[PDB]
């Protein structure tokens, strides 16, 4: 397998890396929750926006065109074109 | 355990708070408050 | 050793919940699985409390449901749960498939896992559909009728299998009774499939939003991702309450509250919302056999996906073009779902045909082509 | 499979005489919806003239109707069951309302997403009476 | 003092109000029996008596706060104990039941002794300096004092051998009880009324001490991984213990860890005069990287010789300090440190580690 | 008088609803003209003002809805 | 016995006629705790330079402790007075000796020592634990400095350190052995000549629960250490902290008594041979301490099991410790104290440490009386106050993949 | 999955021809900069799908220094994803440090595997 | 479909019971039940509502019981086998005006007035639709449309032709509490009553929902805090990599 | 050993035994709210048995 238990997780020989941390009960919980949830969330949305917007814009443009055409077809002026289809 | 008993404290607290706020927000609409007019 | 490891039962519970070495970089999306499991409980739990009052006879199914709503003490709550909770079960399942499609959770070391995933999906849909047929409203009855008529398109056995499904010559008492029995049952088969899913997950562990190996930094699960599971669970339950208690019939269709009458077809036939996409695909293909084959392919092609994905890098988080392709695919899937509920009209027939075409083209062209292009682009750029 | 209880009722019955020269009276037949109609003189003639070759479906009115004026059609408008609407479609005979497909006076899958002719419900008729 | 068994008792006041009682089996060390018997015997000492089992005696001792160990030395087998002054009547009695009627059960020989002895041997030999010293004793005193100090699987020992070595040893003439911070009269009474009174005066069928037979001019090489070590060993008569203690302290001795000494100026170098009843071995060792040790041992050799007699005399007081430090309760030392010159030309040499780098005796 | 009829009367007189009422009334006039010809029964496409009526009623409902139950 | 000489320096001696050897040393406080990151290790370098001087037959050695430093001249009893003069000279000419010194060689020696404490796994683990526990304060610094900071020290730095810390108010002459105290005091008074100055303010330090993980997968074992804020030399719980530590005592798997040691943890970890060895300790500084254990686990798959069981046994400290365990711990702590105070070198170091850091040294008999006053309820009160549910500091060196991150071990501190 | 042998085959197919090189390489660098992995400290080869026997062999045959640097970069990337923060521009991996360090070892692994497959079908 | 086929979309009236925390106006439920019995009982069944369902909602138990005796119900036939009938009781369901769908179709030109016990949950617009339907009849059908004989034009009905025909007219009912009986008032009252009949759990459902939201929102905030707190050690990790 | 990262800003301002007491308060409140919700749900379901 590619993931053993804790003793041997399959990680390569790791060495020279020192991991420091502080306890809870001794750290400010939600240290920057308010400021981060705004600024960093905006940064993440800015980075990831185009990937969701360009496909969304394309698909929703297609959908809007189809919906408007369908609405136009079923009207006293769209009767003829509806018959031709 | 004390979990069983303690759950009653919170359940009763929220239940009474809501069953006292609801019949105050809606007192003009409930039955028990309107029945007098039609009796 | 600690009791949580010495005892075999607690040893299993530990291996899966308390010490499962989850990667440290998993988003909230990895919580969806737990929710799905939670939902599987809820569907079962409320479900077991509806069968205690539901009478499967065709002349009693709808009246029995209304007895649950009106007469049983909390029957309205149990029914609204069992229904909106199925809708949420499929919301979470679609999110769990979307996550597995965005991040390469379907790639090599977990292909087996992915397969069970797909099977679960397939099985679930059946269950949901079958359960819906139990209400025996207008939309319930006519959905059963349309489904069986489409399955009547198998080349040779089609004419013979349908009576075995109907248990007669049309959707009637035997059909509803067998649907109730198999619907009570298949959820436990799905629980077994979920156990197999968890085994295939535990063999190789879970992936990362970064895609790279997590073995270098893995965290236990009891203080970490169990309390993240609680955030996700409570958000799920909060939205589930906003639906169950307020506007519980939003996801359903009003026509389902008209008792089933074979002699009058309702104006439109649509499945419950979560099956709309595939239904749309079914209508995009004119041939009935073609339609059913295309639909079941729309579900099964997830199996082909791990092999068509020629990407050397797991996941989309670091891939420009593949992210665009993925979001375009997701929005086309939503477009298919939308077209499922819309009448077969002048623009919508062509739009649905194109949407189905692109839905399959995703797996069989776009994923391989884009993955290969991005592999070449990565290598050329670094050099 | 069909419990013997369901197979009983495979053949129903009908009072053919009461229905009008111009009316359609749906009844349930073979434990299923059926469209039962008596042909109008103009409609019967119009069908005789219509070419079977013209229709994509390979069926003819003469084979579809056992007794000339009185003929039996199964209720599902489309190959996959579509509740049958009345007097709509390519010829103005029926509408496969489930998909809005067009069903002809023949009952064949004329237009829409239709596949095959509305099955003449296999049947026999006695005087002003019918069986199906 | 003595009792009818001829068991010598020595007792003298102590600074830190601990009765550091100790028993010195005169010739039950690693020199007496076949290679490694004394180690296993030392591992059997405190486990199961005829009076209290291991799990009872150890628990009681820990409640009483005392410590106990059994260390093997080439001359004698030492059973050290250390306890508060109130605790003498207990431990002394226990020690009696250790020398007499120790059980030697096979399940201890297989679960607690052989595993422990092997672990101790492996841990000690992992140190290249100690392996080199063992080899130096082997090649300098071919038998007796050169026997390996610890049990080695190369010389299998069966439980019967250890049991028969406990018997035929441990005799009244062969054990010397030494205490620090215990009244000699009270200790004499406790010993007389303990199990020590039942030991035979002398072993009937063993303890035929052999002559020392010091050999010089030899050399050896013991390939080993990791750290290397080169050692030089001068066999010395007991009457010369004074000359070399002054020499060692003059150049640098393990007992006196201090910079500014000529031998401390080179990395990893040290010296020490191992002292035994009938012979001694002055060892100058260097340890560390093989390339470093190659030059270090030659520098140490050049330092040991060519030590100014004036500086040697100056080192007399340091040597007296070192002797005072070494003279613990278990290892009583009586050496008169004189500044008399000490030769080195008769040296044995042993190399351990990267034998491709370490020099041969011909390079000194 | 019931509040609903007076609300419809007020809304249809609003500027936003005026163009829809206009279009609907000339649609009525045009359809009556079409009904005047003797060949009306034969026309395949017999116009009707359903769509204009729906537009007018939607634009009037969007105004009456929020205000009506304040009257009851 | 105490005598404050001229210059205000105090000579404290613990003379015993049974002493095998005599020792006398000058200690001037201000160890690593008095340094800062840039000049860390300067105290050790200065003490090494002073201790490298001509010994005139004695044994001159450096101390280099965390909070105090000094030079000790071991020597046989009759020579003690000479050694006295020696160290006095070495300290009256400390600035001259430092100025005339080529710090190169002494700096490679100190760098070798600093590498040694960073190679011996226990030394590395405990140094890292102390650094992380008191991170942000001078007490976190190594006693011997780091290899990066040692090489950056110059003579002027050592001169400034001596001028600041080698003052009468901050120095003590400690002695032990078999000699007349008055003779040694008179000999030192005639020869000791050091600058005046106020005792330097001892820098603050505050415990901070933290975890440091130097995972080196190439090592053969996992050397971990876990501790809580202990008791400093001033706290009246000092001996109580030692008793609490001894309740769990030491353990070496391959030792013969491994199967018979009293502590419950020893019996627990031998069922599957969870750990190779461990030792509980109560390190005490001037005003703060670290109370915990060090452990070496051979099987890399059982680090979590050992931590779980050890912290559960700590939980027992506040609930279920029996009079048997308390009595055993009291006896063992008394014996350990008496063992630590046998060698004259150790007695001199202890006298210097206590007199400098607490001002008064409790005789061994007073310490025994204070320990014997401990009841089981006192130990359980101490466990509630200082061990039960208090933040822990953790350290590990190799094969620590199985050492679950902080929250697991921290939560183990309060589960029943 | 696509083999590094085939990826490099295609890349050298493109790079050899000046027109395709000029058109693509600027786009290749632009795509690799927009990929955003460098902002998390990862080099390209850190992203490679480790869970394959060929790739596992490739890592298992890395030098010591490269192996430890890869471990640290992967750990840093995990921490950055965990804390939802990115490396500042000055600390990010520069284009010149994305040196394709692991590609040669993967290519050697694939060469060995391809020779074994070819000879098994000799 | 055409706008006519789908039926004009009913607007959103601000019903007293729309918001998340408002109940039905039980005064309106009683008035709507009055309008029901007075008008709708001529044609519509409303079977799934039993008199017992009205106790504590719009009628005191005595009133519901009395209304029960006012009607006759079929009981178990006497021991002699002859049919027997009994005065109604609370447990009895409200009776429709027709014995079977055949009778209803016969008496309404073939149109079948649907049972109203689910008409609010069985229509797109819900309550609004019913209201818009009952007051959506224009005095003059839009020009050009021809209705089948017997049908009346209602734009909100799919297809535009409904067999009902306007029923609610001004002052058609004298309300028990003196409320004016404008057609709009009657339509609102009937729509509210039918919405209750289709959703008798509405008040209980929304109260339980409020309690559940309070509990789950507090618990979700607590979970957020606990997770951020227990993850502070991980999000605060700092690494070093110092090779030679 | 080395210089630790400065956590000054991350450190809490509140007492050593007080913040854990508040953590106990909210964890127990979550547990007992969950118990109350489970009680309500289980009672509602079992009431169907009646
Ligand atoms: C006399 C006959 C009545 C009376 C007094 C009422 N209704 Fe209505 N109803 C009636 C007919 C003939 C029909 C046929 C409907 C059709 O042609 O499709 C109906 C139908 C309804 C509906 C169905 C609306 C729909 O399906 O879109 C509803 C809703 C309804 N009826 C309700 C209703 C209410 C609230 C009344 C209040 C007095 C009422 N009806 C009176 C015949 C009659
Ligand atoms: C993942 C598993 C399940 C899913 C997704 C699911 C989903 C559904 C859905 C969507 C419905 C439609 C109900 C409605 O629209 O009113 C339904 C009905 C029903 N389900 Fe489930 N269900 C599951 C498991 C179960 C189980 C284990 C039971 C056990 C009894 C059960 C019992 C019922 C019953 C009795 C109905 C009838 C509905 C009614 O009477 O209101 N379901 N199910
Ligand atoms: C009741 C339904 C299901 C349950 C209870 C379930 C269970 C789980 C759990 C607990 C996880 C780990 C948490 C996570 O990664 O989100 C997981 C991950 C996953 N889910 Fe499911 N699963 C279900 C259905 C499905 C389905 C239908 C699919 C795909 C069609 C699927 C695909 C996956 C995959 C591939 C993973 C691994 C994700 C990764 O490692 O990145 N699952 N599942
Ligand atoms: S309506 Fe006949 S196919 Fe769906």
């Amino acid at each position: 397998t590619y993931m053993g238990w804790w003793g041997s997780l399959g990680s390569p020989k790791q060495k020279y890396i020192t991991q420091y941390t502080i306890s809870p009960y001794a750290a400010k919980p939600l240290k920057g929750a308010a400021y981060n949830a705004v600024f960093n969330t905006f940064r993440r949305t800015k980075n990831q926006f185009l990937y969701v917007a360009i496909p969304f814009v394309v698909v929703w443009s297609i959908w809007t065109r189809a919906r408007d055409y369908n609405e136009y077809l079923y009207t006293k002026e769209g009767r003829e074109e509806l018959e031709r289809v | 355990a004390t979990i069983f008993g303690g759950a009653f404290a919170f359940q009763g607290f929220f239940d009474v708070a809501v069953n006292k706020w609801w019949e105050e927000h809606n007192k003009a609409k409930l039955w028990k408050n309107v029945k007098g007019k039609f009796l | 050793m600690p009791t949580r490891k010495s005892n075999t039962y607690l040893s299993l519970v530990n291996s899966y919940l308390i010490d499962s070495p989850q990667p440290s970089s998993i988003n909230y999306w990895w919580n969806l699985g737990s929710l799905l499991g939670l939902c599987l409980v809820i569907q079962i739990a409320s479900g077991v409390f509806l069968a205690m009052h539901y009478s499967s006879n065709i002349e009693l199914a709808f009246d029995s449901v209304e007895h649950i709503m009106r007469d049983v003490n909390a029957g309205w709550l149990i029914r609204y749960i069992h229904a909106n909770g199925a809708s949420f079960f499929f919301i979470c399942m679609y999110l769990h498939i979307g996550k597995a499609l965005y991040y390469g959770s379907y790639k090599q070391p977990r292909v087996m896992l992915w397969v069970i995933g797909v099977v679960i999906f397939i099985l679930t849909m059946a269950i949901a559909f079958m359960g819906y047929c139990l209400v025996y409203g207008q939309m319930s009855h006519w959905g059963a009728t349309v489904i069986t008529n489409l399955l009547s398109a198998i080349p040779f056995i089609g004419n013979d299998i349908v009576p075995f499904i109907w248990g007669g010559f049309s959707v009637s008492n035997p059909t509803i009774q067998r649907f109730f029995a198999l619907h009570f049952l298949l959820p436990f088969i799905l629980a077994a499939l979920v156990c197999m899913h968890l085994m295939a997950l535990h063999v190789h562990g879970s992936s990362n939003p970064v895609g790279i190996t997590g073995n270098i930094d893995r965290l236990p699960m009891h203080p970490y991702f169990i309390f993240k599971d609680l955030i996700t669970v409570f958000v799920f339950l909060l939205i589930f309450s906003l639906f169950v208690f307020y506007s519980p019939n939003t996801l359903g269709h009003p026509d389902n509250y008209i008792p089933g009458n074979p002699m009058v077809t309702p104006p439109s036939i649509v499945p419950e919302w979560y099956l709309l996409p595939f239904y749309a695909i079914l209508r995009s293909i004119p041939d009935k056999l073609g339609g059913v084959i295309a639909m079941f392919g729309a579900i099964l092609i997830l199996l082909s996906l791990p092999y068509t994905d020629r990407s050397i890098i797991r996941g989309n988080s670091f891939k420009v073009l593949s992210k665009l392709a993925f979001y375009l695919f997701v929005f086309n899937f939503i477009l298919l779902g939308n077209l499922g509920q819309l009448h077969v009209e002048v623009p919508y027939i062509q739009l649905g045909q194109f949407a189905t075409a692109y839905y399959f083209a995703h797996y069989i062209i776009v994923v391989p082509v884009i993955s290969t292009l991005e592999n070449i682009l990565y290598y050329i750029g670094t050099q | 499979a069909a419990s013997a209880d369901v197979l009983a009722m495979a053949k129903v019955e009908v009072k053919l005489g009461a229905i009008p020269e111009g009316k359609n009276v749906i009844i349930k037949w073979q434990g299923k919806p059926v469209f039962i109609r008596h042909r109008t003189a103009d409609e019967i003639e119009e069908a005789n003239q219509v070419d079977i070759k013209t229709l994509r479906d390979p069926q003819n009115d003469a084979d579809r109707v056992k007794k000339p004026e009185w003929l039996i059609m199964l209720g599902i408008c489309t190959h996959l069951g579509c509740v049958p609407i009345g007097e709509a479609g390519d010829f103005g005979g029926w509408f496969c309302p489930c998909h809005g497909s067009h069903y002809d006076i023949s009952g064949r899958i004329r237009k829409g997403p239709a596949p095959l002719n509305l099955e003449i419900p296999e049947y026999d008729f006695t005087d002003d009476e019918t069986l199906l | 003092s003595s009792i009818p068994n001829s068991v010598k008792i020595a007792a003298k006041e102590s600074a830190t109000d601990l009765t550091k009682l100790s028993v010195i089996i005169n010739n039950a060390g690693s020199k007496t029996g076949k290679s490694g018997v004394s180690h296993l015997l030392s591992k059997f000492t405190f486990l199961n008596n005829g009076a209290k089992s291991a799990l009872r005696f150890t628990r009681e001792s820990e409640l009483l706060g005392g410590t106990f160990e059994s260390k093997v030395t080439r001359d004698a087998l030492i059973l050290n104990t250390t306890f508060l002054k109130q605790d003498l009547p207990y431990y002394v009695e226990a020690l009696g039941n250790v020398v007499s009627n120790t059980q030697f059960a096979p399940h201890e020989f297989n679960e607690i002794v052989l595993p422990t002895a092997n672990a101790e041997t492996k841990l000690a030999n992992a140190n290249p300096a100690f392996k080199g010293v063992e080899k130096l004793h082997e090649i300098t005193f071919r038998r007796g004092l050169g026997n390996p100090l610890f049990y080695n699987e190369s010389t299998p020992i069966k439980l019967e051998e250890v049991a028969q070595f406990s018997k035929e040893q441990f005799s009244g003439e062969n054990i010397s009880i030494v205490a620090e911070g215990a009244n000699e009269e009270d200790l004499t009474k406790f010993v007389s009324e303990s199990a020590f009174c039942y030991l035979p005066s002398s072993s009937s069928n063993g303890a035929k001490a052999l002559p020392t037979n010091t050999f010089t001019g030899q050399e050896a090489r013991v390939p080993s991984s990791g750290a290397s070590s080169a050692l030089i060993g001068i066999p010395v008569k007991p009457a010369d213990f004074g000359k070399y203690e002054v020499l060692s302290a003059a150049i640098g001795t393990s007992t006196l860890p201090s910079t500014s000494t000529p031998l401390a100026q080179i990395p990893g170098a040290t010296s020490h005069l191992y002292k035994y009843q009938d012979a001694g071995l002055f060892v100058i060792s260097v340890s560390g990287e093989a390339s470093q040790v190659a030059q270090g041992i030659k520098q140490a050799k050049s330092v040991a010789e060519s030590v100014s007699s004036s500086a040697l005399s100056e080192a007399v007081k340091a040597a007296e300090l070192s002797v005072a430090l070494q003279s613990t309760v278990d290892s009583p030392l009586n050496v008169k440190v004189v500044a008399e010159e000490a030769p080195i030309s008769k040296f044995n040499y042993v190399a351990v580690g990267d034998l491709d780098v370490l020099p041969y005796a011909d390079e000194l | 008088a019931d509040p609903l009829d007076t609300l419809r009367e007020e809304c249809t007189k609003t500027a936003a609803c005026k163009p829809f009422d206009h279009h609907f009334h000339e649609c009525i006039e045009r359809v009556t003209k079409e009904q005047e010809e003797p060949d009306y029964e034969h026309k395949h496409y017999k116009e009707d003002c359903i769509e204009e009526f729906f537009h007018l009623q939607h634009c009037v409902n969007d105004c009456v809805a929020p205000r009506l139950f304040n009257r009851l | 016995k105490y005598t404050t000489l001229s210059n205000g320096v105090t000579v404290a001696t613990e003379t015993n006629p049974a002493a095998k050897t005599s020792s006398v040393g000058l200690f001037f406080g201000a160890g690593s705790r008095s340094e800062h990151s840039h000049s860390n290790g300067i105290s050790a370098l200065t003490t090494n330079v002073l201790a490298s001087q001509s010994a005139k037959g004695s044994l001159l050695t450096a101390k280099n402790d965390r909070e105090f430093n000094g030079i000790i001249a071991q020597t046989t009893n009759d020579n003690i007075t000479e050694a006295g003069k020696l160290i006095a000279s070495i300290a009256s000419n400390a600035v001259d000796i430092v100025e005339k010194t080529d710090l190169t060689k002494h700096k490679q020696y100190l760098s070798a020592q600093a590498s040694a404490v960073e190679a011996d796994p226990k030394s590395k683990v405990l140094s890292h634990l102390y650094s992380s526990a008191f991170q942000g304060y001078s007490l976190a610094l190594p006693t011997l400095g780091t290899t990066e900071s040692v090489e950056n020290l110059e003579n002027q730095d050592s001169l400034r350190h001596l001028a600041k810390h080698l003052v009468n108010n901050n120095t003590v002459i400690a002695a032990s052995g078999n000699f007349d105290h008055d003779k040694l005091a008179d000999a030192i008074e005639a020869n000791l000549k050091i600058a005046e100055g106020v005792k330097p303010e001892i820098k603050p330090a505050s415990f901070l629960g933290s975890e440091v993980r130097m995972r080196d997968d190439t090592l053969p074992k996992a050397y971990i250490s876990i501790a809580v804020h202990g008791e400093g030399l001033n706290s009246p719980n000092y001996y109580l902290a030692k008793v609490a530590a001894a309740i769990y005592g030491d353990f070496y798997l391959h030792s013969t008594i491994a199967k018979f040691t009293s502590p419950k943890l020893a019996s627990i970890v031998q069922e599957y041979n969870i750990v190779e060895s461990y030792n509980h300790y109560s390190k005490s500084f001037s005003d703060t301490g670290i109370w915990g254990y060090y452990a070496e686990i051979a099987d890399k798959f059982t680090v979590d099991d050992f931590t779980h069981f050890s912290l559960k046994e700590w939980n027992r400290l506040s609930i279920s410790i029996s009079e048997a365990e308390v009595a055993r711990a009291k006896a063992q702590v008394k014996t350990a104290l008496a063992k630590e105070l046998a060698n004259s070198f150790a007695v001199t170091s202890d006298i210097a440490e206590k007199v400098l850091l607490v001002g008064h040294r409790q005789s061994l008999r007073e310490a025994f009386e204070k320990i014997d006053a401990i009841k089981v309820n006192d130990v359980k009160e101490w466990g509630k106050s200082k061990v039960w549910d208090r933040d822990i500091v953790i350290s590990g060196t190799g094969l620590i993949e199985d050492l679950l991150d902080y929250n697991r071990n921290r939560n183990e501190m309060a589960m029943m | 999955v696509q083999s590094m042998t085939s990826v490099v085959k295609a890349a050298n197919f493109i790079l050899a021809r000046p027109t395709l090189s000029k058109i693509i390489t600027p786009l290749a660098q632009k795509f690799t900069a927009y990929a955003g992995y460098r902002e998390m400290g990862l080099k390209f080869n850190d992203l490679l799908l480790e869970e394959t026997p060929i790739m596992q062999t490739a890592i298992k045959r890395l030098p010591s220094e490269l192996n430890y640097s890869r471990n640290f970069r992967i750990l840093t990337a995990h921490q950055l994803a965990l804390s939802h923060q990115l490396l500042p521009a000055e600390k990010a991996v520069k284009p010149e440090e994305d040196d394709n360090y692991l590609i040669p070892y993967i290519l050697e692994a694939e060469k060995e595997a391809f020779e074994k497959a070819e000879l098994d079908n000799i | 479909m055409t706008a006519a086929e789908h039926g004009l979309h009913p607007p959103a009236y601000n019903w007293p019971h729309n918001g998340m925390f408002e109940t039905f106006d039980h005064a309106s439920i009683r008035r709507g039940f009055q309008v029901y019995r007075e008008v709708c009982a001529a044609c519509h069944s409303l079977d799934r509502i039993a008199w017992r369902n009205l106790v504590g909602v719009s009628h005191t138990t005595s009133e519901a019981k009395a209304m029960a005796e006012e009607l006759e119900y079929d009981d178990e036939p006497d021991d002699e086998g002859k049919p027997r009938k009994r005065p109604g009781k609370l447990a009895d369901y409200i009776p429709g005006p027709y014995e079977n769908e055949q009778a209803a179709r016969a008496a309404n030109q073939g149109a079948y007035p649907p049972d109203l016990s689910l008409i609010v949950k069985a229509r797109h617009g819900g309550s609004d639709y019913i209201f818009s339907l009952l007051t959506g009849y224009p005095d003059e059908p839009p020009a050009g449309v021809v209705l089948p004989e017997g049908s009346n034009y209602n734009p909100y009905f799919p297809g535009g032709a409904i067999a009902m025909g306007r029923v609610l007219f001004d002052d058609l009912v004298e309300y028990e509490d003196g409320t004016p009986a404008t057609t709009s008032q009657m339509a609102k009252d009937v729509s509210t009553f039918l919405n209750w009949a289709s959703e008798p759990e509405h008040d209980d459902r929304k109260k339980w929902g409020l309690k559940a939201l309070v509990v789950l929102s507090s618990l979700y905030l607590l979970s957020i805090w606990v997770k951020r707190f227990k993850w502070t050690p991980i999000k605060n990790r700092k690494f070093r990599f110092d090779p030679p």
